[PDB]
RNA sequence: UCACCCUCGA
């Protein structure tokens, strides 16, 4: 609902019924790790 | 501002029937003016034309007429045809009584004053051997089209307009320039009370006051031209 | 071709084609295929020159 | 030859054309396209080709 | 006839000509500044330009070209913007779309190139397939749902025709089509409704006029009386003026078949100008239609549920009977894919019965205009069994439709089948291609070159419990040959004769004396040393008439069997 | 994040079947099986999943959740396709007790096999982390992505990053989590290192006071083109005296919209066919996306030219070019360059260059004057750089690079500029959009504001999407989309009185009353379902004049802004992201009358960039042999093409209105029998019956004209 | 040719009218064509034998022709 | 059969609805439209056709302690409803100095110009920032895209902007449908920016079709 | 301009 993990990001309603129990990791990792 | 040169031409395809172009037009006004044009050549038009007929000896049975071979169906097909122009505000009631073997024409009807048949070559109806047709015809004035509104009259649908058919159209004719303005076509067809340049010259006057009420409201700024 | 003559083995092959070309619902008219076919059979083997 | 060598297989084409000493006839449609003449089909046909046109004498009049 | 030019594309096309004729008018003292001042772009050339378009054909292409429709000749018409406006009735030809495609315009310089260009290669000359004859060029989609919509028939619809009732009278007759449009006009008369109107400028079916007229004549202004729906007058006022009144709702394949008898009988500008107000006509009531999609349009079959339980049911017991090592894997498999076939087809059955007939989806599909029933059962109903990456059939199924939405395990299994196609479809076009290609080397020698072999060989069709039986592959093998042999029957008469077009008539009076297969020439077994006979290949399917001496139908063979190369599948 | 089978080391090309290109079951949660291209890569470039990460080992793990006892857990494990075999696991979509069970009796799997079945609750070892896990971050945009084919999903997922920067970026109202997240991770964001306070905010920088005391600096990026062209302009989103916390966005990217991913416009669509315009996949704009600039894009383009050492000696960037007007040189500097704001046209000097002239090909007529004036010291011909056909716009930067200076050049290069343009091009006829839901097109026309179908309160709709289009294609998500739009759009207040009715019981939390224009967001495979937007579509806020405008079918009446008569049905409007595709006419349109030509085989060259010409290829002489127009194929084979003596005959001789002279040979047959006489081929042209005929031309030819003109 | 509306630019004079003076269409190609570059040659050789448009391209004037059987011709 | 009349309705000073009647059955729609299109379309009115920053020679750049670019801050300016009564081009000016907010009661018009939303917001200025522009304004119609400096006698300095010149905002219309004696009673309904009321628009496109249909006699 | 390779478009 929130997404409250990034502060001062927009407030998007989420139609979502489920809960994330893991959230997205970096989207670069594949890169930064190697 | 100020945009010029929007003449207007006229080709004859017949009498009752022609073609006008009105060009050129700005990019709007093409379709401003198309829709508005037809409908009040349609509905806005003055014209007289037959709301009800009575015939002697069909009245419970519509189906038939004896002496005749068309129906009744036929005999106010025909009769909805026919042109007419009226003076008189008040409904004018026509009578045709034809007898004999033979063929009834529109000039077979006897016209009241202040009314006149214009197309007297129609076709109506054949009398069969000893065969006689009395019919009562009632006349008046009116604008457009509408339907069916003493026993043994029925109303049938009075086409008061004097303009039949028309039909319009929007092509582009600009400059190089532009070669975006609209140009529009109009084809209008119309009975023999008026020819289609009065059809068309009746509509604009019309017109002209329709807005004309608005002009009123300000009488102010607005694109001027050279040629009316 | 050899057992049937030339004019046989034409007419087999435009149907065999003509009939995998309607399975999938193709509408070719029979004369293209009978121009290609053509072209197949215009030369002959030599066995004793 | 040259039709053939265009189509495919140039090498093998090429080779066996040059031992048998061919020479082509510059007869079927792609031929003349490879040397750039009309084509032997349509309006390149020495029957519509070679159309003479003149006006009759009763229009040479008028 | 016409394309839309940019106004760059075509004063970069023609710049030696506008050159040239910007020096003639004095704009220009020399050449070079003509070509500095069309360089410049200065507004002198606009209006040469538009001259020295005027009656200049253009060649417009589409790669891939995969028949000589391919490329097209247009009359250039100058056009705000920078994209090519193309005619909609010329995409079938080119399987041109607009979701941004490009198309490229070539400039024919000599005066037989342009010749070639406005004769042989004009767009309004091409309106059949050369390869089947029939005519591309026709109403497509959109096109087509305006005069399915215009010409169908609405029962107890606005001003519909009821007879008269005690006083009532009828109220349902018009004396002109006029009246029918003033009536219309007001909200009296609906287009769809069903009246009685007397027309004075159409002829009417061969019934009608036989008995209210002879069979030899009828003229203009002699009245009639029909009971139709003013749409179905409207559409009639489209076709030419001999045709006679047709008075049917307009599905896709019988609009087909009146261009068909258009392009038969009547001459080609003829079927172009009337193909033209078809268009204009169409796209007019096809706005008119209200044709839309929403998520209530899209309806659930009501029993889905239902029918879903049972067939699981049903699979149910099939796993059962596995479990105890009675039904063998592959027997298992192929029990399952049977199992959900079936229920796929029932819930299709549920949904089209659930449908009403003037659903939009329904008109879209139904009326021929686009799409088929399996994607409204996709959509809707339920999407069934996916493929493998083997190919095979997975013995789960997909119970989600569209419309519900997939769950996670669905979408990932129908990605399978659809990445599968995608796939083989690049292949399949590349191998399409390499066959075209050897059909066109291995025929383009092929070449009409006299005109008739005069040999009497041929091949013999079929045609056809003592009644008729058609046979399917009259329109691919019996129509459009020559016969060789005219055609003689039992109490036989002059029916066919040697050497006759075997057209749609030809063939229907044929079938109708009796005759069950005729022998007709063919290029199988002409004599002509190179080349074939005009007589023996038949009439070209382009043009209808004889095939011409110049055609060169050895390529025109290759490329209408290679076309629909990319559409054979396993 | 793209994953490439192609390579030294890997499979070549033709190696690619058709079996390694197709979805493996081992690719769930690891590579995502929709967004792949389309053309001949298809199946060979594919995008990294949203929750996968490299094993050390080099292999591609996915997380799960740990199922003891049939209840599931916060303990995450990562699998790779081995381990993963040896378990079943369940899917993200599942019941689950309050306490965490599974209320279904059996549940559907994926098995080792990979096939799927059904299996209790006990048995289960994993269980996904989340739905879009087998999602790519550009496929998990595409909103109600489950009700669209792979196909068109696939075609989605690929247009959204063909998408242009606009000038504005415009959030969409509906969409999914992953456009903040796909942003700031996607690096074209500005974003706070540390949590700190605005000390100033400018145009050009952006300067924060952490609590620390210590200060943090980001430069805006303004106007800088990016490698397609597309500009990527950077603007801050926060004032001075904003406290921000660490991690907060502060200056949007190009396609950044207050944090979000904003790929394109919120338009007010209609879904009906409007006088064949729209026919076939076109589309229909308002012209009002012109006037108020909605999908206007700047497209910035970088030029270059270097002077350097030639035989004759070296070139020199100069203003001073021989047989010029002062007046096309007038927006040039003293240098010769052009100057920064100058509008540019097609052949507009951007760079004065001359290059010294051999004098072999000086002019007879120019030998006069050099030999008769005694011109001594500058001979020179004009290498000026100018603007290529069809492109124009305003100069914004130019920089410079001399050998005169203390710069690294290559070898002989004396001096190096570069001259930045940059257009503004609104939205034309030709250009591409697209929504995320794989449904394409180009503009087929751009109505006027007062053509447009408006709705009953007069507001005109922006964009007409073709009804014919949607149902076969079998992207019904962007209905959907529409339908949700509209209902974000003009917010709704879901009655509540004795209320929860049973569709809004489900899954709405907050989501009851909403605010018009809210934003709001539909997880892929959790997105809202049918019910609760069909509930949407009733409780719909009114207008300002209390008029509810769409009804519950979210359909409403329009009226033909041409003739005024409204439109008989009811047709679907509503809310739909549009999307700018790069794409545009202002690229693809090319023409040739005459160009430069290849020196090898004289065919024209190929390429708007280097003025080609099209190629008439070899399926297109087989349409033009069907036809049987012989003079057109030998036209464009010879003297369009080929012919050395016939290219400019035909110049001529339309330059001076006469006929067209006959074709010639074409020069690639002469370099065709070179290549074959460099086999050992020996290749003769025979005469009708003569011997081998010579197939090259004397030099004598040319000189009668130019010694008449010379006037002998 | 009956009842048909007028013909508009490239489609003027229809071809079907114009293939009744000739054999084949490839035949009234070289026809017209011939024709279209001697008017030329009239221009810098005979004609034109009809009334010639405002600004008329030598080929629909040779095409003008043909419908009026102004010209003979032979293969 | 009586004359048709027009009364007036008022709403708000922008927003006006007019009723005419009587009119014949069918007629009300088609003349609702021919108004609106000629609204919407050629209503004269005043916008801003080119601007002048002192520190900037082109429209992508930054001026220096400003928020916003210079291309913001045209469309921030895009937004400006003036009015003018010279039909002429006259300049308007507008030197402001931070820490403030730049709106468009900053700007100083001359004598005939009038803006209308002092209250809208432009630039966002600090203590380095100093903002200084003129604002070209002339007198039109419809919507013109800027004038290219090639077009006109501009120098570099000049920016071209697009000027929006219609003062209409939004127009609709509704009909009343009446059925033996049937008439169509025309709702229009007409709003505007600040720059004009109704009244006077409705009038100007009234003029301007009285001078077109003028052709058809 | 020549040759590769890559990523795209129908
Ligand atoms: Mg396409
Ligand atoms: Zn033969």
């Amino acid at each position: 609902s929130s997404n409250n993990s990034v502060p001062g990001a927009p407030n998007r309603v989420s139609f979502a019924k489920l809960r994330e129990p893991l959230e997205v990791p970096g989207l670069l990792d594949v890169q930064t790790d190697s | 501002l100020i945009s010029q040169r929007p003449t207007l031409s006229e080709d004859v395809l017949t009498d009752n029937r022609s073609q006008f172009v009105i060009e050129p037009l700005e990019p709007g006004f093409g379709y401003t003016l198309g829709n508005s044009l037809r409908r009040t050549l349609l509905s806005s038009i003055p014209g007289a034309a037959v709301t009800s007929i009575r015939i002697d000896g069909v009245l419970h049975e519509f189906t038939t007429v004896p002496g005749v071979k068309e129906d009744v169906t036929e005999i106010i097909l025909n009769l909805k045809s026919l042109v007419v122009s009226s003076e008189e505000d008040e409904p004018v009631t026509m009578y045709l009584r034809k007898q004999g073997p033979g063929e009834v024409t529109a000039g077979d009807i006897v016209p009241p004053a202040g009314v006149t048949v214009h197309n007297p070559g129609m076709h109506i109806a054949t009398l069969n051997d000893k065969g006689k047709l009395e019919v009562e015809l009632v006349v008046e004035r009116g604008r457009g089209y509408v339907p069916a509104v003493e026993i043994g009259r029925i109303p049938v649908d009075s086409i008061y307009s004097p303009v039949l058919k028309v039909t319009y159209k929007v092509d582009a004719t600009r400059v190089e320039q532009r070669t975006d303005f609209d140009k529009l076509i109009l084809d209008v067809e119309t009975k023999n009370s008026i020819s289609p340049r009065d059809a068309l010259a009746s509509a604009g006057k019309t017109l002209v006051e329709l807005f004309g009420l608005a002009r009123e409201l300000n009488v102010e700024a607005e694109g001027i031209e050279i040629g009316p | 071709l050899r057992v049937q003559g030339p004019r046989e083995v034409q007419i087999h092959l435009v149907r065999e084609v003509q009939e995998v070309y309607r399975a999938q619902g193709v509408s070719i008219h029979d004369k293209h295929i009978e121009v290609i076919v053509r072209q197949m059979l215009r030369r002959v083997t030599i066995i004793d020159s | 030859w040259l039709s053939a060598a265009s189509f495919q297989e140039t090498t093998r084409v090429l080779t066996d054309a040059a031992i048998n000493c061919r020479s082509d006839k510059l007869n079927g449609l792609k031929e003349n396209v490879i040397i750039g003449k009309l084509i032997p089909a349509g309006t390149g046909i020495n029957r519509y080709r070679n159309i003479a046109v003149q006006p009759t004498e009763e229009a040479r009049a008028a | 006839h016409q394309c839309g030019l940019p106004k760059l594309m075509a004063l970069e096309l023609f710049k030696p000509f506008v050159m040239k004729r910007l020096v003639d008018l004095n704009h220009a003292q020399n050449i070079k500044s003509a070509k500095r001042m069309v360089e410049r772009q200065r507004p002198q050339v606009w209006d040469v330009l538009e001259e020295v378009i005027a009656e200049h054909p253009v060649l417009l292409n589409r790669a891939p070209t995969l028949h000589r429709l391919g490329i097209q000749a247009f009359e250039p018409m100058l056009v705000e913007g920078k994209a090519i406006q193309l005619h909609p009735l010329v995409c079938e030809a080119f399987n041109a779309d607009f979701d941004g495609d490009q198309m490229a315009v070539h400039l024919p310089l000599s005066a037989e190139a342009q010749a070639e260009a406005r004769i042989l290669m004009l767009s309004s000359n091409n309106i059949l397939s050369p390869a089947s004859g029939r005519p591309l060029a026709m109403p497509r989609l959109d096109m087509v749902t305006g005069l399915y919509y215009l010409t169908t028939e609405v029962p107890g619809d606005t001003g519909e025709y009821q007879p008269a009732s005690g006083d009532h009278p009828e109220t349902g007759v018009y004396s002109s089509p006029a009246e029918a449009i003033m009536a219309a006009d007001r909200g009296v008369l609906s287009v769809r409704a069903k009246i009685k109107v007397r027309l004075t400028q159409l002829r009417p079916p061969v019934e009608i006029e036989a008995e209210l007229f002879g069979h030899s004549g009828w003229q203009p202004g002699d009245a009639w009386m029909a009971e139709t729906t003013l749409g179905r007058v409207m559409f009639n006022e489209l076709l030419p003026l001999g045709y006679p009144f047709v008075n049917k709702q307009m599905h896709k394949k019988v609009q087909a078949a009146i261009i068909n008898d258009l392009a038969e009988r009547y001459p080609m500008i003829v079927v172009a100008q009337t193909v033209d107000k078809l268009k204009d006509a169409g796209f007019y009531w096809a706005t008119r239609s209200g044709v839309t999609v929403s998520m209530a349009d899209v309806l659930v079959p009501p029993r889905k549920k239902e029918i879903l339980d049972h067939y699981e049911e049903r699979a149910d017991k099939v796993e059962k009977q596995f479990q105890r090592g009675a039904l063998n894997h592959d027997e298992r498999n192929e029990a399952l894919v049977e199992i959900w076939k079936e229920a796929t087809d029932e819930v299709g059955q549920a949904l089209r019965e659930h449908y009403p007939d003037d659903n939009p989806i329904i008109t879209i599909v139904d009326s021929g205009a686009t799409g088929n029933f399996t994607q409204t059962r996709t959509l809707a109903g339920m999407k069934g069994l996916v493929t493998n990456p083997k190919g095979e059939f997975i013995p789960r199924p997909v119970k989600s439709s569209f419309r519900e939405g997939l769950t996670v395990l669905e979408y990932f299994i129908n990605t399978h089948g659809a990445r599968k196609g995608l796939a083989d479809t690049a292949l399949r076009t590349a191998d399409s291609g390499y066959l075209t290609r050897r059909l066109v080397d291995v025929s383009q020698d092929v070449i009409v070159r006299e005109h008739d072999c005069q040999t009497e060989r041929g091949i013999v069709v079929e045609l056809a419990d003592g009644t008729l039986i058609r046979d399917p592959y009259i329109e691919t093998s019996a129509y459009a040959r020559t016969l060789g042999t005219d055609a003689v029957d039992e109490a036989g008469n002059v029916i066919v004769e040697r050497g006759q077009d075997l057209g749609d008539p030809e063939i229907d009076a044929l079938l109708a004396a009796g005759i069950t297969q005729v022998k007709v020439r063919s290029v199988l077994t002409c004599a002509t040393s190179t080349g074939v006979c005009a007589t023996c290949y038949g009439r070209s399917m382009a043009t209808g008439k004889l095939v011409d001496i110049g055609e060169a139908v050895g390529i025109v063979a290759a490329q209408s069997i290679g076309e629909p190369g990319t559409q054979l599948t396993m | 994040r793209r994953l490439s089978a192609l390579g030294p080391g890997g499979l070549s090309r033709e190696r690619a079947g058709l079996e390694v290109r197709d979805v493996h079951p081992s690719h769930y949660g690891r590579m995502c099986p929709i967004e792949t291209p389309e053309g001949p890569n298809i199946g060979l470039i594919g995008s990294l999943s949203v929750y996968a990460r490299v094993n050390p080992f080099g292999f591609i793990e996915t997380p799960y959740r740990k199922v003891v006892d049939g209840v599931v857990s916060d303990e995450i494990v990562y699998l790779t396709a081995d381990e993963e075999d040896r378990h079943v696991v369940a899917q993200a979509n599942s019941p689950i007790d309050a306490d965490g069970r599974f209320v279904e009796p059996r549940v559907l799997v994926r098995r080792k096999a990979g096939e799927v079945e059904y299996v209790p609750s006990s048995e289960v070892d994993y269980m996904d982390v989340s739905p879009r896990q087998m999602v790519s971050v550009a496929t998990a945009m595409i909103p109600f992505l489950e009700h669209d084919d792979a196909n068109r999903a696939l075609m989605g997922a690929n247009m959204q990053r063909q998408a242009v920067p606009l000038v504005r970026s415009e959030a969409p109202l509906v969409g999914t989590g992953m456009e903040l997240r796909a942003a700031i991770d996607a690096g074209d964001v500005v974003v706070a290192e540390e949590s700190g306070v605005i000390e100033e905010v400018s145009a050009d920088y952006i300067t924060v006071m952490h609590d620390n005391g210590t200060r943090r600096t980001y430069r805006m990026r303004k106007f800088a083109r990016s490698n397609h062209g597309t500009c990527a302009n950077q603007c801050p989103i926060v004032d001075a005296g904003d406290r921000v916390e660490a991690g907060q966005v502060i200056a949007d990217g190009p396609c950044t919209d207050d944090g979000e991913m904003a790929l394109g416009k919120n338009l007010l669509v209609a879904i009906m066919p409007w006088e064949g315009h729209n026919y076939e996949d076109a589309i229909i704009l308002s012209n009002r996306l012109v006037e108020e600039d909605v999908l206007t894009s700047i497209h910035i383009e970088e030029h270059e030219i270097d002077a350097r050492d030639t035989k004759l000696g070296a070139e020199e960037i100069t203003r001073d070019i021989p047989n010029i007007s002062d007046e096309v040189l007038a927006d040039l500097d003293e240098r010769g360059i052009v100057r920064i704001g100058a509008e540019v046209r097609d052949g507009d000097i951007l760079v004065g260059k001359v290059t010294p002239k051999g004098e072999t090909e000086l002019t007879p007529e120019e030998r006069l004057l050099r030999a008769i004036f005694g011109e001594k010291a500058r001979e020179v011909r004009d290498t000026s750089l100018k603007v290529p056909h069809g492109e124009s716009g305003k100069v914004i930067g130019i920089r410079v690079f001399s050998r005169e200076d203390e710069d690294e050049l290559p070898a002989g290069v004396n001096e190096l500029v570069r001259v930045y343009v940059a257009q503004k091009r609104k939205i034309s006829d030709g250009d591409k959009l697209a929504g995320r839901h794989g449904n394409k097109g180009v503009i087929g026309k751009i109505l006027p504001v007062e053509d447009m179908p408006f709705l009953a309160d007069g507001t005109p709709v922006d964009i007409i999407l073709n009804t014919h289009g949607v149902p076969r294609r079998m992207n019904i998500g962007q209905i959907l989309e529409t339908h949700l739009g509209w209902c974000a759009h003009s917010g709704w207040k879901v009655d509540a009185a004795k209320g929860v009715p049973d569709w809004a019981a489900r899954l709405p939390d907050e989501l009851l009353e909403a605010q018009p224009n809210a934003i709001v967001s539909t997880p892929v495979f959790d997105g809202a379902q049918e019910a609760e937007l069909q509930g949407l579509l009733s409780c719909t806020l009114p207008n300002r004049d209390g008029d509810v405008l769409v009804d519950a079918d979210g359909k409403a009446m329009l009226f033909d802004g041409r003739s005024g008569e409204p439109f008989p049905y009811p047709v679907t409007v509503g809310y739909m992201y549009i999307m700018k595709l790069h794409h545009l006419v202002d690229d693809k349109i090319h023409a040739r009358s005459t160009g430069p030509y290849s020196m090898i085989t004289q065919q024209p060259l190929g390429g708007k960039a280097q003025f080609g010409g099209q190629r008439f290829g070899e399926m297109e002489c087989w349409a033009m042999q069907a036809y049987g127009a012989a003079y057109t194929l030998q036209e464009l084979l010879t003297i369009k093409s080929d012919d050395t003596v016939g290219r400019v005959k035909v110049y001529e001789a339309i330059v001076k209105g006469e006929n067209i002279p006959e074709p010639g040979i074409p020069e690639s047959f002469k370099v065709l029998l070179k290549e074959l006489q460099s086999l050992c081929l020996n290749v003769e042209v025979l005469s009708s019956d003569g011997a081998a005929i010579e197939l090259r031309e004397g030099e004598d030819e040319d000189l009668e004209r130019a010694a008449a003109n010379l006037g002998i | 040719s009956g009842g048909y509306d007028t013909p508009l630019g490239i489609t003027n004079p229809p071809i079907d009218e114009l293939l009744d003076r000739v054999s084949s269409k490839y035949a009234l190609v070289i026809y017209a064509a011939k024709r279209a570059r001697q008017i030329n040659d009239y221009y810098n050789y005979v004609g034109p034998l009809v009334e010639p448009g405002l600004q008329e391209k030598p080929l629909s004037i040779a095409l003008r022709e043909i419908h009026a059987d102004l010209l003979e011709h032979t293969e």
